[PDB]
């Protein structure tokens, strides 16, 4: 299977379509109607062509103001690809873990030799006791 | 604008629990990477090295309306006790156990982590009924491995789910790492010439006609053996140190003895130095 | 007997740390190496104008590892519905004994071309890489030359299912080939 | 409402009972000790000591256990080879005569109980032969001098039972351990 | 640390001003200000904006069969912890033998 | 629950019961 | 649209690899 | 509708029980009810 394909093919969806909602949606924000070209009516017509946004222009900006965010996030989250193909902070780890584990073998040998110094030197007091 | 700048504003103010894009990786560049069952990603089964029994992972990343709440991913079920008081007889096992007991959801991952080791430890050692019976009379029937080198002491650590002499901490410490030794030693490449994918010891047979002894030494045993072995080791240095110890009360006005043990003993091996010391004399060391 | 195959190619010097960063976490447990080889490769003929692999090169590592060469010669026919395949073998020599011996039953060489790289341990089957270089004893296709290098006995022969499935993974960069 | 869920419990036990001894010799004891007689259902048919390696000449005769269709007073009416071959801890199951528990908990009965039968014969032998010896929980012990030493034990799990004396000639020991397992 | 700052950055650039930049050419409502945020935030922020999610595509596309990326699933880091309980027992150890000496006062 | 509850019919077995979450 | 595979440098060292097919 | 319905981890294996359950109207007919009293 070969989902980096499927990847592309939605990001190349989701330009395409906020491109589309960038040019889709200028029809009417350069220019207001200054001319009366329609030749049925320009008075019952051309008034409901702007009041009937939400049919004619508001549809798309609707989902083009809202979809952006939704696909940048679906984007970000679908492929959380951690992939750096080398886990740089792997090795960092396992030096930190060895050191520490090192650090706490010494301390442990040198709690040893303490144990052994205060041992042997009491061995010697305990030679003493006659009793 | 609105609510892109309110709705997503909660990693740009303070970096807070947040399982989109903020918790979940902090787990996984931890632990494992990107996996799909159905929403189950990277389960804690040492399949890398186990090769002994495998076990999925119920994961799944949840949100929830609150203040500092992290993802909680969720989980075996159980857990381990592990406490040492092998000094008994009994001619049936089977009663119950003294049982007395942050990142919760790294919590729950370290105690599947645990509580599937310990399940691999007991099903390596569990494999040792049918063998050799020779030289060790052992009986196993739930959790127990009850042994006797001789009647002296009892026998069989172990533990159990949750929900004087210091010989508790370090006698699981060294059948935990028996497991993770034997994957080593059946695993650190080869790398013998260039790749015949081999093992040293067992490369290294050509340049040296080894005896049939070396030969047998090439490979060994292990799981119950090394712990009878350790336990008897044991016993009979607290029995050495116990009867040289009660000497001395025994016989007091008699010349004394001096007690002296090395300062590095083997895991088999050991000495110990042990001098007449006549009382108030130091020129009668023959 | 044993059973030889090959997934030989190349791959340019810039694109080779995508490639053996993905090829390394693939089923190796850790502290991944490399090796320098040296190249003693020989023949053995003189009686039937058909020269014997004798390409007996071996790595100037660390010593006490003892000398050896494998066999590969001959492609046989055969390998239904299968990928390269050729009966090979493998032959351990004491150390420096081997290329006396070859000296002394009057054999000449084939090459002074060394190869070093790095290898890869993979789960059935392995893999290894390595770069041509022309040098002196003591120091081209300037191409990171790859295969997945196996040897078993007749057995079952199923992992050529395996090698292929790894192929298809191993899709960007690399590929398998016969030769002949 | 008495006798749906009586016999429906108790058959459900069994089978579940028997799955955990399938799975049990499944990863522990496997081909060694295992012989599966359970036909479909309604009842379990176990035969684990058997002629496995043709050593020992109750050798053969295993447990097995149904419902009957008879009174709920007996749980399981359990049954197996000729018990009470002595009359020491009531013989009934020592301290498990009671079901429910584990079926690997019957197991370890019956070969006890098998186990200290055998030992009993040996030391009947024993001390018919001169005075004395004694026992001990897992198995016999007879002395040699008045003080230890010549442990004998016995194989819960198949025949030949093993004996170990401290000291030396080992390998040796080993031609009357086969020595006993045959005759 | 490279990916998690790229995605960091493809985060904080992905609410643009372009889906702001709708009320750019209402701005000359005073003579036939801020007119420039009509050239700089129109469209070359969106295409800037889809050449980084492009680029960020295209990438080696390591995944390819089952479970890359791996790094601990292994050893003695299990033991690393068991060193810690053993300096731990250690210090359970001291202080009892500290509660001996105290006592022996 | 109360209703009628003449659920009748036959069946009066299946499983009515979910663990998928095992690569299985 | 970088590429990543050298179809010259596959087939080129195949043939050097096995013999001496070229350096003659 | 989210907290819980049916149930989480009801893993089959002893499902089996089913199998069994695969017996009962068999062991013994359900009687009619048509009554909700």
């Amino acid at each position: 299977q070969s989902k980096e394909t499927l990847l592309q093919s939605y990001n190349k969806r989701l330009k395409d379509d906020i491109k589309s909602i960038m040019d889709n949606f200028t029809e009417i924000i350069k220019t207001a109607k200054i001319e009366d070209e329609t030749q049925v009516s320009r008075a019952t017509q051309g008034e409901q062509d702007n009041y009937e946004m939400h049919v004619r222009a508001a549809n798309i900006v609707r989902a083009g103001e809202s979809l952006m965010k939704l696909v940048s996030d679906l984007k970000q989250f679908l492929i959380l690809n951690d992939f750096p193909s080398v886990n740089e902070a792997i090795d960092q780890r396992n030096q930190q873990l060895r050191t520490l584990q090192e650090e706490c073998d010494r301390k442990l040998i040198t709690l040893r030799d303490e144990i052994s110094i205060d041992l042997y030197e009491l061995e010697e007091e305990y030679y003493s006791s006659s009793s | 604008a609105e609510r892109l700048t309110k709705s997503v504003t909660e990693n740009q103010e303070n970096k807070l629990q947040r399982d989109f894009n903020s918790e979940l990786l902090r787990l996984r560049q931890h632990w494992k990477l990107r996996k799909v069952g159905d929403k189950i990603l990277g389960d804690l089964s040492y399949r890398s090295a186990g090769s002994l029994f495998p076990h999925h992972g119920t994961f799944e990343v949840i949100k929830n309306t609150d203040l500092d709440l992290d993802k909680k991913i969720p989980e075996l079920e159980g857990s381990a006790y592990i406490k040492v008081s092998i000094q008994k007889q009994a001619p049936d096992i089977g009663d119950l156990g003294t049982v007395n007991l942050s990142p919760h959801w790294q919590t729950k991952l370290e105690a599947a982590q645990n509580v599937l080791l310990c399940k691999e430890i007991f099903a390596q050692l569990s494999r040792e009924a049918v063998q050799i019976k020779s030289q060790v009379p052992h009986i196993v029937v739930k959790n127990q491995i009850i042994s006797q080198p001789f009647p002296s002491l009892q026998l069989s650590i172990s533990l159990c789910h949750s929900s004087c002499p210091e010989d508790h901490l370090y006698v699981l410490e060294h059948n935990l790492h028996l497991l993770i030794r034997e994957f080593h030693k059946q695993t650190m490449m080869p790398h013998p010439a260039s790749a015949p994918f081999g093992h040293k010891r067992m490369r290294l047979s050509g340049p040296q006609a080894f005896d049939k002894n070396e030969i047998n030494s090439l490979q060994s045993s292990e799981g119950l053996l090394e712990k009878i072995i350790k336990q008897a080791k044991h016993i009979f240095l607290r029995s050495r140190a116990a009867a040289t110890i009660d000497s001395l009360a025994s016989r007091i006005e008699d010349p004394q003895i001096q007690a002296h043990w090395s300062n590095i003993n083997d895991v088999y091996e050991s000495s110990v130095k042990v001098l007449i010391t006549s009382q108030g004399y130091e020129q009668i060391c023959k | 007997n044993m059973m030889e195959y090959l997934l030989q190619g190349s791959v340019l010097d810039h694109s080779l740390e995508s490639l053996i960063h993905r090829l390394r976490g693939l089923c190796d447990n850790m502290e991944p190496e490399t090796f320098l080889d040296h190249e003693m490769v020989f023949l053995l003929k003189g009686q039937q104008a058909s020269p014997f692999v004798l390409r007996a090169r071996r790595s100037m590592d660390r010593a006490g590892a003892p000398w050896h060469l494998r066999y590969l010669g001959q492609p046989e026919m055969g390998d239904k519905n299968r990928h390269a395949l050729v009966r090979n073998c493998v032959d351990i020599a004491t150390s420096e004994n081997l290329t006396d011996f070859l000296m002394e039953m009057g054999f000449r060489m084939d090459h002074e071309f060394v190869a070093k790289g790095h290898l890869f341990r993979k789960g059935i089957m392995k893999i290894m890489v390595y770069k041509i270089f022309r040098i002196l004893v003591p120091g081209l296709s300037l191409s990171y030359l790859v295969e997945l290098s196996v040897v078993a006995p007749a057995g079952q022969d199923m992992v050529s299912d395996d090698m292929k499935n790894f192929a298809e993974q191993l899709k960007p960069l690399v590929h398998l080939e016969k030769i002949d | 409402m008495y006798n749906c869920l009586h016999s429906f419990c108790l058959s459900l036990q069994l089978e579940v009972l028997h799955s955990q001894t399938l799975m049990l010799i499944r990863e522990r004891w496997g081909d060694l000790v295992q012989v599966e007689r359970y036909h479909a259902g309604k009842c379990l048919s176990l035969s684990v000591w058997n002629q496995q390696v043709l050593g020992r000449k109750a050798s053969v005769h295993k447990v097995t256990i149904k419902i009957d269709e008879n009174d709920v007073s007996k749980p399981l009416q359990i049954f197996h080879d000729p018990p009470l071959p002595a009359s020491d801890s009531k013989l009934v199951e020592r301290a498990m005569k009671i079901d429910h528990l584990s079926i690997e908990k019957l197991l370890i009965d019956s070969v006890h109980a098998r186990a200290h039968q055998k030992l009993q014969e040996l030391k009947a032998i024993l001390r018919g032969f001169n005075a004395s010896i004694e026992t001990a929980l897992p198995a016999l012990v007879v002395p040699i001098l008045e003080p230890e030493c010549l442990h004998i034990f016995v194989d819960l799990h198949s025949g030949m039972f093993q004996l170990m004396l401290y000291g030396l000639d080992q390998a040796t020991l080993d031609d009357m351990e086969k020595s006993v397992n045959d005759d | 640390n490279e990916r998690l700052r790229a995605l960091e950055d493809i985060e904080r650039e992905i609410g643009a001003i372009l889906q702001n930049a709708g009320t750019v050419i209402l701005e000359l409502s005073k003579e036939k200000r801020l007119l420039d945020r009509q050239a700089a935030a129109f469209t070359a922020s969106v295409q800037h904006v889809e050449a980084e999610l492009s680029a960020q595509i295209r990438y080696l596309t390591q995944v390819a069969t089952g479970q890359p990326h791996e790094g601990s699933s292994y050893s003695s880091r299990k033991d690393c912890q068991m060193a810690l309980k053993r300096v731990d027992y250690a210090r359970l150890k001291l202080s009892d033998v500290a509660r001996t000496c105290e006592q022996m006062l | 629950y109360y209703k009628f509850p003449k659920k009748k019919d036959v069946e009066f077995l299946p499983p009515q019961l979910p663990s998928d979450k095992f690569k299985d | 649209n970088k590429q990543t595979f050298n179809p010259t440098d596959t087939n080129a060292l195949v043939a050097a690899v096995a013999f001496g097919k070229g350096l003659s | 509708k989210a907290k819980r319905k049916e149930e989480p981890s009801s893993i089959f294996q002893r499902q089996r029980v089913d199998a069994l359950l695969l017996d009962l109207r068999q062991k013994f007919p359900p009687k009619f009810v048509q009554l909700k009293p």
